[PDB]
């Protein structure tokens, strides 16, 4: 099902190797500079990615944009005692120190300008007491959190504090998933949009829940998000501006079903089944209730208006004719043809220098 | 500034031994070189030593040229080839402050890259075009070595096309030809990357520049914005 | 269990039409992947190669590099040795391969250009090369055609070679027609030790059969002052001692027989050295032997120059020989990777002041060609000495009378690097008697510029460079000198009335004006 095309076309659609080895180095240069700092050496827990970089689910700016990094600093502070101003203004002198001129506050989060990406840090706390805590300690302080590679990379990634990185000479044990006992009802703290209340955030489990859908899919669940992001990016003027971001992930994720064989039969029945689900609540003019994987009590299409899931809806309808009558053509370039129609024209048709010293 | 950290300079053959030369003569006490071939009498028409030290581990006796120059030189050799198999070795590499990189080989970059330094450092990359005529200057101050932007910044740099007429052959009964380069260049290229080197140290950051040496005498340079 | 690429390589030389395998990987002990196959040839079958040969694919990993490498099977392999090409030695081990990995790297010219390309990254892709590499280096190999017309001809591999001991020697074109007619002559020669050097020695003098001089070797200063002991004996052969097709001798009876096919016998001249050591008393016994041939530069050339191999030094019997690697270091030979041109290397230059810009002016000149220095300023001395410790063909002179004026006089270019005025007077006031060229260079206030003065008349002209020079850290010190030693070239190459003023800026800039 023109799968070498689709495979082009992903790794088109990629961040380059620059950006990706630019975000390594930098967190991990951010990670040891804060833990060297003196005044915040106890504050500090520990520092992870997250975000879709971590899950694999990003896409490449257009332009010379620098793409967005999301970090979270842990930190043992207690929230019933500080407000959310002066937790995050303890961090003001380590970065007027180690980033003159090049750092910015902004709503909850730091924002860091690097040489090709942006760091997006959060300041968390965490809310227990007691041996609960040493014990989430010591699982933020594992390999399994402070890993810097992609969920793609690393295929037998399972969130336990006894993994470790598996490198073969060219290609042991598979250790499983830790109980849920330990960390599903365990969330963290962070500051709201205008830094007076605390609300709560729990991303390890958002991480796991991706890491097992792809697992279940074949690997085919992250790059069906990125090229849904896609297709939203180049039909930007007929569709609205919500949703994006992790929501729109939320409902990819939703809409999917365990079982991928390809990448064209996956955005089929992606797009068949996301038409069939919400279709009362399509005429009856409303949006859907969706409960978010760290926190239950928590919906994620919450900012979202009815008039943007209506117009997503329409655009949605009309995506999945295309795909419906680009899967069933036999002849290769007409069928490659109906899919750059809606991917746009990154979806194809079927240097060392000398140095001495 | 920099005349109290410790420098460890790998690839001690034309341009290195020349640069060690330099720092230990302005104040640098504390180096570290790493070489793992033999000095031969060839070599010489482009070295920093003599036929004094012919046959010996171009490491050990660039060492012992540069503990007779100052009394308060503290020099130290290390004979194997980067990256060192013992992990006593690697614990011995961890503990120098400013890497520099004097070898004009792909691998070395790579194996830069792929080390485990286990805290923040300063990387500096040195090398030299075809027939001298350019020099290419790289640092960084990170964890881990970039090499993508580097061999990035390589590339777009202009820089003369390599063109095998001008390479002779290495000597009569011999296969391999050498790169051309005389004396007087490497000295000048070896000043102007001390220069290069002070100036990383005192300010240090994501810094590219290019040299170009021109027919009247003059030296000309391109910075890159970054 | 075997990993994925392993099966993909091996489902890869399945697929290949000129190439066949049944056997599976195997990993060693010493952590190497082994693969057993076989290779067929488009070409008609040689004597030396059959048409299916065995080969041994093996991969490993030292520090953080892959080796790929293919070595003949200790069984149904190739067994003679060829050009680009270690040699093919068999051993009493457990390994199943020999140690004759063919050098597919080096690219002959029979390997078409753009067959060749370049090597890829991926492990796959490589072995990928590597195997139609082979190929073509087997086919061509068969044919007979791996060394052709215009290619530089590389000397044989010698098997135990050690890395540490060399012997030097220096023949020039002008010494062939000296040894052209001592072909199947033998005599004695002397050697003398490196001081200082790790395991080096060279040649001093050649003798012969009854010990009387014949030639002499003329070396620096510092070589010069040395012990000669009379170690060695020289034979001269008319051709390279090389078995068929480029296989050096292992062996004395192979030796031997190379002796034979040349038209001498090792017996004979064994018996004739023995007989003449009982003779001579002084003489106690020959530790080397040295074999002298014409050897070309490259395929299709004619000889023009005596190259000597060397041996630890019977004929009959099969126990292996040690050879010793020998080095040509002739004038022509040693500075192959960039010199100065010949116009002013054949000039006798003098440089008055031995401090800091001089000396360093001087160790650059040595290292590019100028070979006839003389140093005017002890200060001299210890410059003479280690402008003479550098180079074998190093010659520097250190420093009223008629004589010795006329000495000065002998010279053609005059530098100075004093920075004193007085000297510039005693310039003009001496008497040189014959035109000259003169160059004065001098650093400013804080070595932030240079000045530069040239000129080529019978007395130096002090007037003109005093009113144009009226209108430190080591690293400018060396800036400057490098700069002076250019410009002492170009002015060499085009003398003239000439003068220029260079400034360095912050940026690490250099302007001239
Ligand atoms: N509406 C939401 N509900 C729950 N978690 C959210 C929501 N929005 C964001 N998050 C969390 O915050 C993280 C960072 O949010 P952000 O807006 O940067 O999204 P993103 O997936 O990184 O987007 P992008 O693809 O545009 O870079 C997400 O990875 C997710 O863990
Ligand atoms: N950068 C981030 N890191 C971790 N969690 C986040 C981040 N941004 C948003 N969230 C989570 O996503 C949820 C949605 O946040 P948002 O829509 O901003 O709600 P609010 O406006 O009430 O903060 C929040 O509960 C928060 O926990
Ligand atoms: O210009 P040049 O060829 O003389 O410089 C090469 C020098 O660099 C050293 N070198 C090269 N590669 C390595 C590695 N991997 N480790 C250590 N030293 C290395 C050469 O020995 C030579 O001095
Ligand atoms: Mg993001
Ligand atoms: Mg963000």
């Amino acid at each position: 099902e023109l799968q070498p095309q689709f495979n082009e076309f992903l790794a088109n659609i990629r961040p380059t190797d620059t950006q990706k080895e630019d975000w390594k180095s930098g967190a991990r240069t951010l990670r040891e500079r804060l833990k060297n700092f003196e005044p915040l050496k106890e504050i500090v827990v520990s520092t992870f990615l997250q975000g879709s970089i971590r899950r694999s689910t990003a896409i490449r700016p257009l332009g010379d944009k620098r793409p967005d990094v999301d970090i979270v600093v842990v930190t043992n502070l207690d929230h019933t005692r500080m407000s959310p101003t002066d937790a995050m203004d303890l961090f003001i002198p380590f970065l007027e120190k180690y980033y003159p001129g090049k750092w910015e506050t902004q709503g909850r989060s730091f924002g860091i300008t690097l040489s090709y990406v942006e760091l997006d840090l959060v300041i968390t706390a965490i809310p227990e007491s007691g041996a609960e805590k040493s014990h989430l300690e010591q699982l933020y302080k594992s390999e399994s959190v402070l890993t810097v590679n992609s969920l793609e990379e690393q295929t037998d990634w399972r969130l336990n504090k006894s993994w470790t990185p598996n490198t073969g000479w060219l290609s042991s044990a598979q250790v499983e998933d830790a109980p849920a006992s330990e960390w599903k009802a365990h969330p963290l703290v962070l500051p709201d949009r205008e830094k007076n209340e605390w609300g709560r955030t729990h991303p390890l489990a958002q991480i796991r829940w991706t890491a097992e859908k792809n697992r279940l899919c074949n690997g085919h669940y992250i790059n069906l998000v990125r090229a849904v992001k896609w297709w939203r990016q180049q039909n930007s003027e007929d569709l609205p501006k919500y949703p994006k971001g992790y929501p729109l992930e939320h409902l990819i994720g939703n809409a999917l079903d365990n079982g991928t064989t390809s990448m064209a039969q996956g955005l089929v029945q992606l797009m068949d089944t996301f038409l069939s689900r919400w279709a009362a609540i399509y005429n009856q003019k409303s949006k859907p209730w969706l409960s978010d994987h760290g926190v239950a009590e928590h919906d994620v299409m919450a900012r979202l208006t009815a008039e943007d899931f209506c117009s997503f809806y329409e655009g949605i309808a009309s995506a999945a004719e295309i795909a419906r009558n680009a899967l069933a053509s036999e002849e290769p370039q007409e069928s490659a043809q109906l899919w750059r129609q809606l991917f746009g024209s990154k979806f194809p048709l079927p240097q060392k220098t000398g140095r001495f010293a | 500034d920099i005349r109290s950290k410790k420098v460890l300079i790998i690839g001690a053959g034309s341009l290195g031994s020349m640069i060690a030369e330099n720092l230990m003569r302005i104040g640098v006490v504390s180096q570290g070189i790493l070489d793992a071939d033999l000095l031969q009498t060839g070599n010489l028409s482009r070295h920093a030593l003599t036929m004094t030290s012919v046959g010996h581990n171009k490491a050990a006796a660039l060492v012992e040229h540069l503990n007779r120059i100052l009394p308060d030189a503290s020099a130290r050799s290390f004979s194997c080839a980067f990256p060192p198999e013992s992990e006593v070795a690697k614990n011995s590499l961890r503990q120098y402050d400013v890497i520099i990189d004097c070898t004009g080989d792909d691998g070395v970059l790579k194996s830069l890259a792929a080390f485990d330094w286990k805290s923040e450092k300063i990387f500096i990359s040195l090398a030299m075009t075809w027939r001298a005529e350019g020099l290419f200057a790289f640092a960084a101050s990170e964890t881990s070595f970039p090499v993508t932007d580097a061999s990035s910044r390589f590339n777009a740099s202009a820089s003369p096309e390599i063109d095998m007429d001008e390479a002779r052959i290495e000597g009569i009964g011999a296969w391999h030809p050498v790169f051309p380069a005389r004396a007087d260049d490497v000295q000048l290229w070896a000043a102007v990357g001390t220069k290069f080197i002070c100036r990383v140290v005192s300010a240090p950051g994501r810094i590219y520049e290019y040299f170009k040496q021109m027919p009247d005498g003059t030296v000309e340079k391109e910075p890159h914005e970054y």
